[PDB]
């Protein structure tokens, strides 16, 4: 069972 | 002076499918990745070409990537840290190199909250928060004023559902 990216957070 | 927004990329169905097929063909982007499993969800932080997160969420699992499942390049149960080679598209952040005690914790909900550095792996919150506000933000970065990675969020210290300080994995280890 693989861990999945379900979203990202963009910084500035 | 530091600000963040989130962008969702999957729902439950896609998430479950991707876990079994170990193959995420979506575009990757951003400094922090919102990771999920069957049971739980949390964050990863990219530093020097490596997605770092916590073992107590990721375990020893692979990360579903474009070419296929990605084995952990680093795995430490004690210090609760794991790392995968970051997939292409991820924006790799950089360590602190300045020693500021004025930290910023980026949450699951793209919120940036003030943190005071107190120990080598500890920092207190300036405004106490509900524990639920912090849950699922494991692996989220603690930033210095100029937005470099001081550490990665590991655990919180609570009293009756309200968190007043945070424990984090210091960046040196990575
Ligand atoms: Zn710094």
């Amino acid at each position: 069972g693989s861990v999945v990216i379900v979203g990202r957070i963009i910084l500035s | 002076p530091i600000t963040a927004y989130s962008q969702q990329t999957r729902g439950l169905l896609g998430c479950i499918i991707t876990s079994l097929t170990g193959r995420d063909k979506n575009q990757v982007d951003g400094e922090v990745q919102v990771l999920s499993t069957a049971t739980q969800s949390f964050l990863a932080t990219c530093v020097n070409g490596v997605c770092w997160t916590v073992y107590h969420g990721a375990g020893s699992k692979t990360l579903a990537g474009p070419k296929g499942p990605i084995t952990q390049m680093y795995t430490n149960v004690d210090q609760d840290l794991v790392g995968w080679p970051a997939p292409p598209g991820a924006r790799s952040m950089t360590p602190c190199t300045c020693g500021s005690s004025d930290l910023y914790l980026v949450t699951r909900h793209a919120d940036v909250i003030p943190v005071r550095r107190r120990g080598d792996s500890r920092g207190s919150l300036l405004s106490p928060r509900p524990v639920s506000y912090l849950k699922g933000s494991s692996g989220g970065p603690l930033l210095c004023p100029s937005g470099h990675v001081v550490g990665i969020f590991r655990a919180a210290v609570c009293t009756r559902g309200v968190a007043k300080a945070v424990d984090f994995i210091p960046v040196e280890s990575m």
